[PDB]
């Protein structure tokens, strides 16, 4: 797994293991300059002797490591070595499998940081923000179901403009009715109040449910008409996808109790809490 | 003269220091071959050696050291000591702290490493060089070149102590009242102070009490004023 990282920290560790014993040292370096206060200096040496139990700290350290081992040892990574004298001027390869890392790396602080933009004006410098094609929503919909356990479903028997409809783990579906790129005027209910399979005679809009999933539609159309970006729609109903992952468990009830109201969500900010707060 | 030995035929100090009429190397055999007995004082002489008398050891080390730095940009570079009158009279020195040592265990050795007696090594090497030079000798034999080898047991940060002056030449010299403008080893000096301290400015840097229990030997011997002790000073310690 991922825990191999977590040794790079013990690194760390043991290299206070050798700092720690420098700082005792150091402090018995010298006496009492000048005291005048108290005689907690001494203390003060024993302080430094309560951080070399750090130390045990780090033998602790191991018991959370270890998870398992992976097959195939060496990882494939020293098959070039196993080439002829030929193959030896080949590490360059190997440098740059870090570079491209840091490559990334820096864009994850730079990407980061463009987060704060700067552009003054985005119009009167040119087109066409609506998708052409009428593929790009099957892209999309193929992007979307690529997340597991969260099946899409997609029939448009309106026309033109994209509809579709969600399922979860209970019978809380989305209904989204929407223009051809962006994700707006979309509704929810739930154990079959909409049935928007073969409602009536076809995917029925109905506009209704018993009051309960109601707020849940109205935060939805709000997080919809707020998260429209300019351009990257793929972003858009990516960053759509994961808002409505969020409410998969309905169970937590922070900064407050679970009797405040019907229910409970409002999570724009990536973590979801007691609603009508907000 | 810190002897209460048992007479004979001539004085202690004075038959002691005839030890020049002795041999190269082996300073366990002329010690006994001018006397061994009458030299011990009393039980409560083990405050010297370890303490104060160290510095004479690491003194003849920081020779050794010095010796090969004659391309130095300095003549003499540290020092020289190349009397050996005063060499004469700093390895009889040795010789006596060496019978001293044998008879008590707590003398000042090399500190650091081949003790199964350095002592006795640096002693042949001193004896060397000061034969080599005691008479109109040569400077830098081929002896020099192995005592030059830097054995691992010399040790450094001595005081050499010394005090700033008054560089007024020709024109002017404005100070204020206080805030300079730039321009006794019985231990006693840790990093920072801790205690009284009365100094002074010759070389002495020493502490005020002495904090000691039978040393007042060299505590009253220097009370008055020191080797040109006229700038016994006093200055408290540092605050924050």
């Amino acid at each position: 797994g991922v825990n191999l990282e977590a040794f790079s920290q013990a690194i760390s560790a043991i290299q206070a293991l050798r700092s720690s014993v420098s700082r005792v040292f150091d402090c018995l370096k010298d006496g009492m300059r000048n005291k005048e206060t108290l005689e907690g200096r001494e203390k003060a040496f024993i302080a430094n002797f309560q951080d070399n139990l750090h130390s045990v700290n780090r033998d602790l350290n191991e018991l959370e490591r270890l998870s398992n081992l992976v097959g195939k040892p060496s990882e494939n990574h020293p098959l070039h070595n196993s080439g002829l004298l030929s193959l030896d001027p080949y590490s360059q390869l190997l440098q740059a499998y870090k570079w491209s890392n840091k490559l990334q790396y820096h864009a994850g602080l730079a990407s980061g940081l463009l987060n704060q933009q700067s552009l003054k004006r985005s119009a009167n410098q040119m087109t066409t923000l609506v998708l052409p094609p009428q593929y790009v929503d099957d892209v999309i919909s193929r992007i979307d179901r690529m997340f597991p356990e969260m099946s899409i479903h997609l029939s448009r028997p309106n026309g033109t403009s994209a509809m579709l409809l969600v399922t979860l783990g209970k019978v809380l579906k989305v209904i989204v009715v929407m223009r051809s790129l962006f994700i707006d005027r979309t509704i929810v209910k739930g154990y079959n109040e909409s049935v928007y399979t073969e409602d009536g005679k076809l995917d029925i809009w109905s506009k209704s449910s018993y009051q309960v999933f109601q707020k849940v539609t109205d935060h939805a159309t709000t997080a919809l008409l707020h998260y429209q970006l300019p351009q990257m729609p793929d972003v858009v109903v990516r960053s759509f996808m994961t808002w409505l992952r969020s409410y998969i468990k309905l169970f937590q009830a922070p900064c407050q109790r679970c009797g405040k109201f019907l229910q409970d969500g409002l999570p724009p900010t990536w973590r979801d809490f007691r609603t009508l707060e907000a | 003269p810190h002897f209460l030995n048992t007479p004979d035929k001539s004085p202690g100090d004075r038959l002691a220091e005839i030890c020049a009429k002795i041999t190269d190397v082996d300073i366990d055999k002329v010690m006994i071959n001018l006397k061994t007995e009458e030299f011990v004082l009393d039980m409560n002489t083990l405050q010297a050696l370890q303490q104060l008398l160290q510095w004479v050891g690491d003194f003849v080390l920081y020779l050794l050291v010095s010796l090969p730095n004659q391309g130095s940009p300095l003549r003499p570079g540290h020092s020289f000591l190349r009397d050996g009158t005063s060499l004469g009279m700093l390895r009889e020195l040795m010789v006596v702290i060496r019978i001293w040592g044998l008879l008590k265990p707590s003398c000042l050795p090399v500190y650091t490493a081949t003790s199964d007696d350095s002592m006795s090594l640096l002693f042949r090497l001193l004896t060397k060089l000061w034969i080599c030079c005691r008479d109109e000798g040569a400077a830098s034999p081929a002896s020099d070149g192995l005592v030059s080898r830097l054995q691992p047991k010399q040790p450094l940060r001595l005081r050499f102590g010394r005090a700033p002056t008054l560089p007024s030449s020709t024109s002017t010299l404005q100070l204020d009242g206080l805030t300079r403008a730039p321009g006794l080893h019985l231990g006693a000096y840790p990093t920072e102070e801790c205690k009284a301290c009365t100094r002074c400015g010759c070389v002495t840097m020493l502490k005020s009490p002495n904090k000691t229990t039978a040393v007042t030997q060299w505590e009253q011997r220097w009370i008055k004023n020191c080797l040109c002790g006229g700038l016994w000073r006093r200055v408290p310690l540092s605050c924050s």
